[PDB]
RNA sequence: UCAUCUAGACAGCCGGACGGUGGCCAUGGAAGUCGGAAUCCGCUAAGGAGUGUGUAACAACUCACCGGCCGAAUGAACUAG
């Protein structure tokens, strides 16, 4: 109905610095830096007082003011990802054949290999996106932890590792085997 | 209809403020209706207990601000879950009864307003 | 037997879904309309059939 | 030490409860019958207090039971299992007496209120010669003193 | 309660994914060795319909054989037997309504 | 994992042939190891070996025996692997294994027990009382092929 | 077209969600929740003679109602470009 002014806010903590030329956002924090191209979404940014930034759209439709809250959530996710970090814990689920997961190196690229998923001879290799660190966690049986700054990279790597272990030609409500993400949170959760 | 019920609440509160000099602000957390009912019965003779939406109460006090100006002091204390006890008895006897009754695994008196004076107690 | 908590975690992704009656799509359990274009975003949905 | 409460039609499962307390079913039934000798014709709550040797039976006051008793009733075998719809006279004094008998047990809000609640309890009973039960309770202030 | 103990025993043997004939042989051997829980059971087991059968004393030496579903509680099986009783009564009333016009 | 409780066996309170308090049944139907004991096993891989031994096919059983023997050979890793529970389970399975119709299964089994004793000597005393009758029965056997190596190994 | 709304609405968290009373028939039982009718009071800020899960019947959990945080519009049914 052409909402003539809608506007969201993002809060900037003390440690980070955000640089926005045209629609390219750079967020710099203690854990590092992240960048984002937003030239497809057509909003406007405005710094208020060096810890608050308003984002606004003028004369926008329903889809456009939906995209405004979307881009606010994206830049806020970037800020909280460079402050606290992002950590996804996944668990191994098997009935009979134990899933054997290691880290190998074809041409120095940090592959995650998955062996013996439902006893097959095929070896499933998923690549690792840059900026994502993977630790096979102790003291909890069969648990893998992916950590990083970018929620997109961490959650996409976790999703690729989940989708690589799909069961074919069986009832998947009975054959529940796989690697499933059980926890999503921050590296410095409850800071 | 909704407004009418609301109007009655405003009126009763005003009457209660006038009727009893001593006011006790009580905060209730995890107190069952049964727990509350028992307390009310024990104090029926000497005390009046009022529960209401805070937004509703604040407006009422502001509305009744010109009369009874000292009651304005109570407004900062109103924030958070609160209940109002209006009693003839001056202070400790009422307080002792409220805290003791129905402690289970818990009523607390956050503040006391008597005669235009506020006591943390 | 897997484990009770681990069966719950696997069934969260495999069994606790909904199925569109028109195009058989596997849908979120609290969904109201199908996300697919070919059925016309219909609201004819059923729970995914469990065992036992 | 242990109290068990059961609703029992008088004159008489019980055994299952009794086994936990190691008490003979027949003995309990006889004791209950004596207690309900007063509230036998109709169901009444019975409280059994166990001393670890024997159980003592008392009939706890209940509004429905007291109201049903107040309505005069020809004794019913119940073999018929008829509807046995209950029709009653106003019995204003009896209800007030019942309210007093409750004595604000379990904290009825007011003496008048206890009577009003007692009137409501007569969902089953007609409770008046010519009126809905408790229809006129709001209208008439009479008998408020009597309940107290 | 003892029926519930027998059910918990048979269900514990079932949950080990044990073969049904080996379970019946285990029941026979424990009956020979004098286990009470085994001796309450009757050997032609209907595990295909998840049903066992159990011997109960008629007087608190004659014993009756009652079929118990493993997927319902003992009280729930008793309510099913009560339900089959109640359905039989209604058919009898329908017969009593039939009798006069039928015999005429 | 392994599930269920052997209530009937537990009420029986029979160790059968076994003197270590573990039920032993030469007969195929009874004397099977408890699910809890199997859950208690140190390694998931070990559990698989036991499951395989449980499985009916002789070849599968034979394969399982072989895997176990190789593991025993690597004592350094396997001392940690070996468990009292494993030993108890082993005794229960071993009883059925000695009765095996196949010569190879029996022979491998006898050899395995002997290997276990040598690696764990002086730490198997509780188990020894149970192990010795079974081992002895195998060593003196009508069939020369099963008996002679077993006897030589026993002396060794 | 109905409703709610700065005297605090709809989502999301958190707390209470009670007595008369196991209301009256009927059942081997059914206490809000197998059914048949009625469906009323008290305390209330508020709580149905019950919305479901729920047990042999209980117990237990959740609801629709009221409250703290939020501060401003939202819910249902229908019509046609
Ligand atoms: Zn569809």
């Amino acid at each position: 109905m052409k909402y003539i002014q809608t506007e969201q806010q993002i809060e900037v903590p003390e440690g980070v610095t955000v640089s926005i030329k045209s629609r390219i956002v750079k967020v710099v924090g203690p854990r590092g830096t992240l960048t984002k191209n937003l030239k497809h979404i057509d909003v406007t940014f405005t710094k208020v007082n060096n810890q608050l930034i308003k984002v606004a759209v003028h004369n926008g439709g329903r889809k456009h003011v939906a995209a405004l809250r979307t881009v606010k959530s994206l830049v806020d996710n970037m800020i909280t990802g460079v402050t606290k970090g992002y950590k996804y814990k996944m668990r191994y689920v098997y009935a009979h054949f134990p899933i054997n997961v290691n880290i190998v190196e074809k041409d120095g690229a940090k592959f995650i290999e998955v062996r013996n998923f439902l006893g097959d001879k095929k070896i499933r290799n998923v690549p690792v996106r840059d900026g994502v660190t993977i630790e096979f966690s102790t003291n909890v049986k069969d648990e893998i932890v992916l950590s990083g700054n970018s929620v997109e990279d961490v959650s996409q790597n976790a999703a690729d590792l989940q989708q690589i272990c799909r069961v074919r030609n069986k009832d998947i409500r009975k054959f529940l085997d796989g690697i499933y993400v059980s926890h999503k949170g921050f590296i410095t959760e409850d800071l | 209809g909704i407004r009418e019920k609301k109007a009655e609440y405003f009126a009763k509160l005003r009457e209660y403020l006038e009727e009893y000099k001593s006011l006790f602000v009580v905060g209730v957390d995890n107190v069952s209706s049964q727990q509350m009912h028992e307390v009310r019965k024990e104090l029926r003779g000497r005390a009046v207990v009022l529960m209401g939406k805070n937004t509703m109460v604040r407006r009422a006090i502001r509305g009744f601000l010109s009369d009874l100006p000292d009651f304005e002091k109570l407004l900062p204390f109103v924030k958070g879950n609160v209940g109002f006890v209006f009693t003839n008895e001056p202070l400790t006897e009422i307080k002792n009864v409220i805290v003791s009754n129905r402690v289970a695994a818990g009523l607390t008196v956050v503040q006391v307003y008597d005669n235009g004076q506020v006591f943390p107690s | 037997i897997i484990e009770p908590s681990l069966k719950a975690l696997a069934s969260k992704y495999n069994c606790d879904k909904s199925v569109c009656r028109k195009c058989y799509a596997r849908l979120p359990p609290r969904a109201t309309n199908c996300r697919k274009r070919k059925c016309g975003h219909t609201n004819q949905l059923r729970p995914k059939k469990k065992l036992k | 030490v242990k109290y068990l409460y059961l609703r029992a039609v008088g004159g008489e499962l019980a055994p299952k409860i009794g086994p936990l307390g190691l008490s003979p079913k027949k003995v309990g039934e006889d004791i209950a019958k004596a207690t309900k000798e007063f509230k036998g014709i109709k169901v009444t709550v019975q409280l059994k207090i166990q001393n670890r040797q024997a159980a003592a039976s008392v009939v706890p006051s209940a509004s429905s039971l007291v109201i049903t008793a107040l309505k005069e009733p020809p004794r019913d075998r119940k073999k018929d299992k008829n509807v046995k719809h209950s029709g009653n006279i106003q019995l204003d004094e009896i209800i007030e007496i019942a309210r007093q008998m409750r004595d604000k047990s379990f904290g009825r809000t007011l003496a008048s209120v206890t009577k009003e609640i007692l009137g409501t309890a007569q969902s089953v009973g007609c409770r008046v010669d010519f009126k809905n039960p408790h229809d006129i309770i709001e209208g008439i202030n009479a008998g408020e003193i009597e309940i107290p | 309660p003892l029926i519930e103990e027998v059910k918990l025993a048979v269900q514990g043997l079932i949950d080990q994914q044990m073969d049904w004939n080996t379970i019946e042989k285990l029941i026979k051997s424990e009956q020979k060795k004098g286990n009470r829980i085994a001796q309450l059971l009757n050997l032609p087991l209907n595990l295909k319909q998840n049903k066992i059968s159990v011997k109960l004393d008629l007087s608190s030496n004659e014993k009756i054989n009652v079929t118990i579903d493993l997927g319902l509680s003992a009280y729930a099986n008793a309510t099913e037997y009560f339900n089959i009783k109640k359905t039989s009564a209604q058919k009898q009333k329908k017969v009593e309504k039939n009798v006069g016009k039928a015999m005429k | 994992s392994f599930g269920g409780i052997n209530t009937f066996q537990q009420y029986n309170t029979d160790l059968g042939l076994g003197h270590n308090g573990v039920r032993i049944s030469l007969n195929y139907f009874d004397g099977l190891p408890d699910p809890s004991l199997l859950n208690s096993l140190y390694s998931n891989e070990l559990k698989l070996i036991f499951k395989s031994l449980l499985k009916r096919d002789e070849t599968t059983k034979e394969k399982a025996l072989m895997d176990l023997s190789n593991l025993i050979s690597d004592f350094n890793q396997n001392e940690y692997f070996f468990n009292d529970i494993f030993l108890l389970c082993w005794s229960q399975i071993y009883a059925k294994l000695i009765i095996s119709d196949y010569k190879v299964i029996r022979l491998q089994s006898h050899q395995i027990t002997i290997m276990l004793v040598k690696s764990l000597r002086k730490k198997i005393s509780k188990f020894l009382k149970d192990f010795i009758p079974l081992i002895l029965l195998g060593t003196c056997e009508l069939d020369y092929s099963v008996s002679k190596p077993s006897l030589n190994e026993l002396t060794e």
